[PDB]
């Protein structure tokens, strides 16, 4: 399961491990954006691979009872990921199971305002009897949005698609909506909007057939 | 009956136990650790090693098993002669003799096979029997410089007290704080070649200038005699002394290591129907000692 | 270096074998260890299993009655064969070269020590989805644009994940801008790609997305045009 | 710990009732001194 932890942007972090070491430990540390390939931190309790920055630290134990735990100082917008502590010593036996996941979540990241673009039917698909709006919202943060399409001015709610808002490489969010129409509900209606409440305020943008 | 597991080899054991309270009428089920040596089977089900011989004492925890130099005094009336003679074996007439009122200081260092803490010879290593020839006499030699051994329990043992009844509390090991690790001994192996090199100097002068010395370790008995039995900081000791005591002479940093088992259910001494259990020590057992003498006890090349 | 890549079905039907390769680039294969990892969606990172430098087996109890882990060496190449697979398989499997660390506290002579294993590269992934639906190729369907301007490709109803989309063969990479897919109600998903263009060159210069999705061996391409 | 109870001593000390044959009743004590003193 997920341990929740929330540090400010530029201060330090402190995960402390899981799993408590019974004897001598061998503290892996790993860091996991989810959809990405896990990247290693810390392999031996203090020693880090080659490119990590220095102000990744885990605690090395030189007398016993010192827990391990990793230091992120000066965290950045991009050090929000699951940060695993694989653990080993001499008591327990195999660790086969990595730690439990510490969802990093950084407090206080640029308020960004979402970016919306909607894209009518194609020819072809309309030539293929069915009509597609696409509605592409990016570069958004808080990652989190509420889409409203609009037939005229009515509400649509029958029929819509929408992506989870999924994180960017510049560490703001974004996510898709797609309403599904048929070649001639798109044809016999004036206009067609998409409302996207982000925080608190909207953002219109409309696409009408001509 | 103890319901005994492995501890996470497999020498100490983790038994728990139905145990009397401090209310007549009232049972616990606490657990405690026990050695291998001091458990023997009938979860699998255990049993302390003296039940079925010997009712059990537990040494006060408050005594201490620290050798005090003790002094031997002779009453009015009466006198002790020491003897001054630095080449002095085992009988015979002593040259240079003195009187005095009470021995020196000598330290009651209950030990075996190496002679710990005792008094060194001067000039040269000193071999002493009744009669070298008879092969079931102990040879007596006490060395003239002193090899050192270290000897260390590494388990950061805990004690826990466990209420058996109105003022009754059995002294119990709770559980072990870190690394699980192995009792031993240390000498070295250069100081320790050279003074085997001085008892076998020795050797010739009774038994030939061409004869070849060989050790070799036990060749049976009980623990207490087939190992380098001794106490170290309070607990008994077992080391294994094959690793010493194997080296054939001919007529013309170093480290051994000797793995020592610990024990708490010991009789003392041949004693039947007694048995003392030792509470366990919390901390980290490691204590420094000569070896200044040896008894050995050659075969009949 | 050293880096590894992946490739595999990515949709296996239930109850079958999941067959996985992984060929490493930049380094001998028998004399590193080798380890495969899944994470599931919601679960965490599962090692699935290990093998040596002497080519030894050893899994994670939570599996081994169905991974088998093999490798040849006559290339950088080495699989993983999970049978009998069931709808909790789905996950993004991992190839990580695993380095051996012996961890000594006591005596090295009494075997007062563990041996612990570290991964330090990583492959890329590959998802692997199961299902007894068929695989569908999708659809690509071009979203015409209208100082800046932004143009896309609708890429409709296909099965399952992922499809890869390039911009002009790879020649226009800056400004695109590639989203999440959609997982609509009939069980199919529908991406879609767009790209950021100067309203000048809209004219001019042509635009071609490359979509591709290898569980149907489809490579199709579009043209935008206002 | 009807309500239940136990005696006060029972979780620090083991207890002696004493012999009712003895009296606590002071009786008056010489000191004496040995010999040469
Ligand atoms: C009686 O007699 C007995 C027997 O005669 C005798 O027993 C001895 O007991 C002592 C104490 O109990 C034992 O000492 C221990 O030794 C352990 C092993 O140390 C050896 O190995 C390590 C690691 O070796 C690998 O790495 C180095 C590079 O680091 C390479 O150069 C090596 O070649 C090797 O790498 C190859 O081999 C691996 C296989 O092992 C392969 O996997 C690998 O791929 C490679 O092929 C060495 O670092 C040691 O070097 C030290 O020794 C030389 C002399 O040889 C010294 O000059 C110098 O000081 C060197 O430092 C050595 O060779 C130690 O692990 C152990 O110390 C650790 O553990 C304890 C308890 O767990 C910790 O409290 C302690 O702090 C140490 O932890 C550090 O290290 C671990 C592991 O790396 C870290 O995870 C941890 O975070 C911590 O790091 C911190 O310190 C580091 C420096 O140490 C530092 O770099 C970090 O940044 C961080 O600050 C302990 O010392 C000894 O082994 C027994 N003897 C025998 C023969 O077993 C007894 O003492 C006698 N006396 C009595 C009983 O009174
Ligand atoms: C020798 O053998 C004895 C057994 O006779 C051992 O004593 C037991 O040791 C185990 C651990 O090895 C103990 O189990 C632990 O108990 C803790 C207490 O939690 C209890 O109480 C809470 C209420 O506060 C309950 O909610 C809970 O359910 C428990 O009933 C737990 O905190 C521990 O939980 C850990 O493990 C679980 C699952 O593994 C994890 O999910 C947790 O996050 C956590 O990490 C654990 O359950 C047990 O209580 C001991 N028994 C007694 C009687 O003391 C000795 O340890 C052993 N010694 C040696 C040296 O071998
Ligand atoms: C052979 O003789 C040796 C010395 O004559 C013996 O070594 C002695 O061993 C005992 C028990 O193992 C030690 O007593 C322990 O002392 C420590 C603390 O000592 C330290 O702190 C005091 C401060 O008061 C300081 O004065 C000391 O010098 C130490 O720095 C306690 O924690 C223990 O509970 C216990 O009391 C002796 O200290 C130790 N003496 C020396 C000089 O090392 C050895 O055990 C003998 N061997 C045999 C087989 O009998
Ligand atoms: C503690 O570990 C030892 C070591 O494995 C166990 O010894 C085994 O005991 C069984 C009897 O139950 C024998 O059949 C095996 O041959 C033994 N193996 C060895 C290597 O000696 C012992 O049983 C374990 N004790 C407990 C309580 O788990
Ligand atoms: C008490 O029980 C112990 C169990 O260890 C007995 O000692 C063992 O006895 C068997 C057979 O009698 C021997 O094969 C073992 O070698 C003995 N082991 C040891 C360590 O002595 C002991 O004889 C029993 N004592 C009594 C009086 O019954
Ligand atoms: C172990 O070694 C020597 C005895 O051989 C002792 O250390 C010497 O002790 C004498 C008298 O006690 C002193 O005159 C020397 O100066 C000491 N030498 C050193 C280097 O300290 C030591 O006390 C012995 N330990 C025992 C007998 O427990
Ligand atoms: C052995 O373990 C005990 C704990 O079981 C250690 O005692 C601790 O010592 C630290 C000081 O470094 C104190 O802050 C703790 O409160 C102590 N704990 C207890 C329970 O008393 C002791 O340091 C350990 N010793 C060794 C040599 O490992
Ligand atoms: C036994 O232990 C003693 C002390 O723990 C060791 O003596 C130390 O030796 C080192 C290395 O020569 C010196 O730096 C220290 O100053 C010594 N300590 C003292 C108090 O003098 C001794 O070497 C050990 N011997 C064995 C065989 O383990
Ligand atoms: C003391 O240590 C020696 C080795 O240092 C042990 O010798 C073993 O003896 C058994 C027979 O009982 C053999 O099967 C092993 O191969 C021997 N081991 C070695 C390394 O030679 C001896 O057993 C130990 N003493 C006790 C009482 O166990
Ligand atoms: C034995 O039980 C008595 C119960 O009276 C304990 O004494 C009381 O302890 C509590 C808290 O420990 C105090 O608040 C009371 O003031 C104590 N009363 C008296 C009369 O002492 C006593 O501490 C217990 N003894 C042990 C060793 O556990
Ligand atoms: C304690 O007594 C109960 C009574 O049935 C029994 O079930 C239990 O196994 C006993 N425990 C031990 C450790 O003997
Ligand atoms: C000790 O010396 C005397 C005379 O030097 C000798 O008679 C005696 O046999 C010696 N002791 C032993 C055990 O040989
Ligand atoms: C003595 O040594 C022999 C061979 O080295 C071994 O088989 C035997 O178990 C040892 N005995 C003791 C008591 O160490």
């Amino acid at each position: 399961y997920v341990r929740p932890l929330s540090v400010a942007l530029g201060e330090t972090a402190s995960i402390s491990c899981g799993r408590q070491a019974l004897g001598s430990r061998a503290v892996q540390w790993y860091q996991h954006r989810p959809g990405q390939a896990p990247i290693l931190l810390i392999y031996n309790n203090q020693d880090r691979p080659s490119g990590i920055p220095e102000r990744f630290s885990g605690t090395p134990d030189i007398n016993f009872g010192t827990r391990a735990t990793l230091t992120i100082s000066g965290v950045e917008a991009g050090d929000e990921a699951d940060y695993y502590c694989h653990m080993w010593d001499s008591r327990s036996g195999f660790s086969w199971s990595f730690g439990g996941a510490t969802r990093l979540t950084v407090l206080g990241q640029p308020k960004a305002a979402p970016s919306v673009t909607l894209f009518p039917p194609s020819s072809e698909e309309l030539q293929a009897n069915k009509a597609t709006l696409v509605c592409l919202i990016s570069d958004f943060y808080p990652g989190a949005v509420t889409v409203a399409w609009k037939a005229d001015s009515s509400p649509v709610k029958a029929g819509v698609e929408t992506t989870t808002p999924s994180k960017q490489s510049n560490n703001k969010y974004a996510a898709s909506s797609y309403l599904s129409l048929t070649p001639m509900q798109w044809k016999m209606h004036k206009s067609y909007s998409c409302q996207v409440t982000h925080e608190g305020s909207t953002v219109e943008k409309t696409v009408a057939p001509t | 009956t103890l319901q005994c597991t492995n501890v996470t080899r497999g020498e100490l054991k983790n038994c728990s136990f139905n145990m009397t309270t401090e209310l007549r009428d009232k049972k616990q089920k606490v657990y405690s650790l026990f050695y291998r040596l001091d458990v023997v089977q009938i979860n699998k089900e255990y049993r302390l090693i003296n039940c079925n011989t010997s009712a059990i004492t537990q040494a006060c925890p408050k005594v201490s098993f620290e050798p005090i130099p003790i002094h031997y005094c002779a009453p009015a009336g009466f006198a002790i002669l020491k003897c001054k003679d630095k080449k002095f074996n085992g009988t015979g007439p002593c040259p240079s003799v003195s009187t005095v009122q009470c021995t020196h200081g000598i330290k009651p260092v209950v030990s075996t096979q190496l002679l710990l803490n005792g008094s060194l010879a001067e000039e040269e290593v000193m071999i002493r029997s009744e009669n070298i020839t008879n092969n079931a006499k102990n040879i007596l030699v006490q060395f003239n410089t002193p090899v050192q051994i270290n000897c260390t329990r590494p388990n950061n043992n805990t004690r826990k007290s466990i209420r058996i009844g109105p003022g009754q509390a059995f002294y119990a090991t709770g559980d072990i704080i870190g690394d699980i690790r192995q009792a031993h001994c240390n000498v070295s192996k250069a100081t320790w070649n050279e003074t085997l090199g001085k008892v076998v100097k020795q050797l010739r002068k009774h038994f030939g200038n061409n004869t070849i010395i060989r050790f070799a370790n036990s060749s049976g008995g009980d623990l207490e005699v087939t190992t380098h039995s001794f106490n170290c900081g309070g607990e008994f000791f077992y080391c294994n002394t094959s690793g010493l005591f194997n080296s054939t002479w001919i007529s013309n940093n170093d480290s051994i290591t000797l793995p020592c088992r610990i024990k708490q259910i010991i009789n003392m001494w041949q004693r039947i129907g007694q048995a003392m259990y030792a509470p366990p020590i919390q901390g980290v057992i490691r204590c420094v000692s000569n070896i200044t003498g040896l008894i050995l006890t050659r075969d009949g090349t | 270096q050293v880096q590894l890549q992946e490739s595999g079905p990515g949709l296996v039907k239930p109850s079958e074998t999941l067959s996985l390769t992984c060929t490493v680039s930049g380094g001998s294969i028998s004399n590193y260890y080798w380890s495969w990892i899944r994470q599931s969606p919601g679960k965490g990172l599962e090692w699935i299993g290990y093998i040596s430098d002497s080519e030894s087996t050893n899994y994670n109890p939570s599996l081994k009655s169905r991974v088998i882990i093999s490798v040849d060496t006559s290339k950088n190449q080495l699989s993983l064969k999970l049978n009998s697979v069931t709808a909790a398989d789905s996950a993004i499997y991992y190839c990580a070269r695993a380095q051996q660390g012996k961890r000594i506290y006591g005596m090295v002579s009494f075997g007062e020590f563990f041996y612990y294993y570290y991964m330090d590269v990583w492959g890329k992934g590959t998802t692997v989805t199961v299902s007894s639906a068929s695989t569908k190729g999708p659809s690509v369907f071009p979203l015409a644009p209208s100082g800046t301007a932004a143009l896309g490709c609708l890429v409709k109803d296909y099965f399952p994940e992922p499809v890869t989309v390039s911009w002009n063969s790879g020649a226009l990479t800056s400004g695109v801008h590639t989203f999440p897919a959609v997982l609509q109600s009939s069980g199919l998903y529908s991406l879609s790609s767009v790209v950021t263009v100067p309203s000048s060159s809209l004219g001019t210069q042509t635009y071609i997305c490359n979509v591709n999705h290898k569980p149907s061996n489809t490579k199709v391409d579009k043209k935008v045009e206002p």
